[PDB]
């Protein structure tokens, strides 16, 4: 069983590089963010452009959805995050306190909290309702590349150019684990596995790693793609076969068998670095997005 | 920033 992703749609609209693409939890919407300071909403199934969300003064590097699919959060170079109501497009809150670009962001399953990672080397935790910063965590000693809450939002994982992945107790802000090899290339991305037992870490040594954080053991590695320059999103695809999906610096989307580490498909079509990929919650659908020479989002679909 | 190295 290898997947057979075939190109359904090419989604044109962003005037600069696309930075991040995410599927709404209900699976009906695709949100995109871009260097053009814009968020755009697209139909997940027909690729129909829905709306443009604007307000940020500078480019956006990440966008995330609330559990109920009603809210988005964005992380911009203008040093802020904005909470948007998706149906009105209106900015509900502006989240002030980072002293440099906000790079990454995420809601917890509860969706009462936002986690943010910045070039100022901190991870912040914010209240959704009031927009106020609950905690500032001296998380790292270099730009924070990724922040992600576990299955129930009791933990946060952060990655950084400093070469570390760190696990944080959300409620208390206290660091529980630092993961470090005997060699520290920048960690360009991290997220929890759907079940919270593992973390998937990308490093700028063209390498993805599945870690048992609690024991500090690397269980799988995923290689063959190109990742030396950019903070590229990776995913666990769990709808059909059990895959790892990542963008790549060779204009390709890579798909690996989670257990064998075998490349099972490469998707061709983009004409620049695939910076971002997202896996549909229920359907075997992938969204991918590329950089400045491309600026498009592609939607793909497999049988498995 | 993400879209630039």
């Amino acid at each position: 069983v290898k997947p057979n992703y075939a190109l359904k749609f090419t989604l044109a609209g962003h005037t600069k590089a696309v930075s991040s693409v995410k599927f709404s939890p209900n699976g009906e919407w695709l949100a995109s963010s871009s260097a053009d300071k814009l968020i755009k909403i697209w139909g997940a199934y027909d690729g129909k452009f829905e709306k443009t969300i604007s307000g940020h003064k500078l480019g956006i590097s990440d966008v995330a959805w609330s559990s109920d699919s009603n809210l988005l959060v964005s992380a911009s170079d203008d040093k802020t995050l904005k909470i948007w109501d998706v149906s009105s497009g209106k900015c509900l809150k502006t989240l002030k306190g980072h002293s440099n670009y906000v790079f990454c962001c995420n809601f917890n399953p509860q969706s009462n909290l936002i986690v943010s990672g910045s070039f100022d080397e901190s991870v912040r935790i914010w209240d959704v309702k009031t927009g106020k910063c609950l905690k500032t965590l001296p998380a790292h000693s270099d730009p924070v590349s990724a922040v992600h809450f576990n299955r129930d939002g009791s933990l946060i994982v952060s990655s950084s150019y400093d070469g570390l992945c760190r696990i944080w107790d959300t409620a208390s802000g206290q660091c529980l684990k630092t993961l470090i090899d005997d060699d520290n290339p920048p960690v360009s991305f991290v997220k929890f596995s759907p079940n919270g037992k593992y973390i998937l870490a990308a490093t700028l040594d063209n390498t993805l790693k599945l870690w048992d954080y609690s024991k500090g053991k690397c269980l799988k590695t995923y290689t063959g793609h190109k990742n030396e320059k950019y903070c590229i999103f990776a995913n666990f695809s769990v709808t059909g076969g059990k895959w790892i999906v990542s963008g790549s610096e060779d204009n390709l989307v890579y798909i690996w068998n989670l257990q064998t580490k075998e490349i099972v498909q490469k998707l061709q079509g983009h004409t620049d670095v695939v910076i971002s990929t997202a896996c549909h919650p229920t359907e075997n659908i992938i969204a991918s997005a590329a950089l400045e020479n491309d600026k498009t989002i592609k939607l793909w679909k497999s049988d498995c | 920033a993400r879209t630039k190295q």
